[PDB]
């Protein structure tokens, strides 16, 4: 009855709400690409270290 | 990273040790002996490295060679008693 009244006005009279997807973008975070793929450095190339390291330690067995 | 290099060369425990200067010691004195020797008494060979060999040997102290001694200089001055006489 009221019941009836109320489902009919509702359900007729609203059906359309406000729904914009750019106003939605401002309150959620964006999605931007990794940085720095970087490949590994080389280092202590050349038995220039090696040499330097054999030498260098005074004791290489005590 | 990469374990150091060190370990890898060793003259400083192969030159390094106390017992290298025993080593080099009885490489030459244990090596250059003869294991057994020539003759320990033979001394005054003519038949008296015998003497020596039955006397003089570090196998006795027996009193032989004393009382042969002392024999024998009774023998001088006794024979010479009855040459002054």
């Amino acid at each position: 009855n009221v019941i009836q009244d109320l489902y009919l006005r509702e359900l007729k009279d609203t059906k359309l709400a406000p729904s914009t997807l750019q106003d939605a973008e401002g309150n959620v975070k964006p999605w931007n690409p990794p940085q720095k793929p970087n490949l590994p450095e080389l280092e202590l190339q050349g038995p220039e270290a090696l040499k330097a390291y054999t030498e260098q330690n005074v004791e290489t067995a005590h | 990273v990469s374990t150091l290099i060190p370990p890898k060369v060793v003259s400083s425990k192969n030159i390094g040790s106390a017992p290298n200067a025993k080593r080099i010691a009885n490489v030459v004195h244990f090596y250059k002996s003869l294991p057994q020797g020539p003759a320990p008494a033979i001394k005054a060979n003519t038949r008296l490295a015998r003497y020596k060999a039955k006397y003089f040997d570090g196998d006795n102290a027996s009193g032989k060679p004393l009382w042969h001694f002392a024999l024998g200089i009774i023998a001088f001055g006794y024979s010479m008693e009855y040459y002054f006489h």
